[PDB]
Formats: C-alpha cells, sequence, structure tokens
C-alpha cells in the first residue's frame, strides 16, 4: 500500500514529472 | 502554448512550442510508459521522415477531439 503512482502520462489526474 | 493535449506528462502546455509538431518519434525504443504519439511544440519542419513520423502542423487547433486513452 501507499505508493500509488507517479504514473499517468497523457493526462487522466495530476502529473509525471515527480 | 497547448500545441495538442500536453507533452511528457499531463498537467500544461509544452514550454517550447510554435508549431503543432505531430512527432511520432522513437530514437529507437520509445521509454517513456507508451506515448500516444505526435503532439508537438518545438521550431520548424527540418525532417519529418525516417524513424520519426511528424506531422507538422501550423493551425489553430492542431488537437482534435480531447481523446487521450479511451475506454
Amino acid at each position: 500500500y501507499r505508493g500509488w503512482k507517479h504514473w499517468v502520462y497523457y493526462t487522466c489526474c495530476p502529473d509525471t514529472p515527480y | 502554448i497547448r500545441c495538442f493535449i500536453t507533452p511528457d506528462i499531463t498537467s500544461k502546455d509544452c514550454p517550447n512550442g510554435h508549431v503543432c509538431y505531430t512527432k511520432t518519434w522513437c530514437d529507437a525504443f520509445c521509454s517513456i510508459r507508451g506515448k500516444r504519439v505526435d503532439l508537438g511544440c518545438a521550431a520548424t519542419c527540418p525532417t519529418v521522415k525516417t524513424g520519426v513520423d511528424i506531422q507538422c502542423c501550423s493551425t489553430d487547433n492542431c488537437n482534435p477531439f480531447p481523446t487521450r486513452k479511451r475506454p
């Protein structure tokens, strides 16, 4: 748990620059 | 300036842009998640070929329908 993602790229939710 | 949906990521407008540079380039591998191909925001139409499918367009709304992933 916790460790969600720093994964999106191509829009859906916040950013992927982290 | 918002040339298409978004360059690397989701959040904002390409910080570097002039023409909707629909750049379907893989370099060799294509190391980001799974690019949804061409978006642009760069300068000129200097090559547009090789293993780089570039749909460089200087239109106003180069970004047809706000669909990214879809299903």
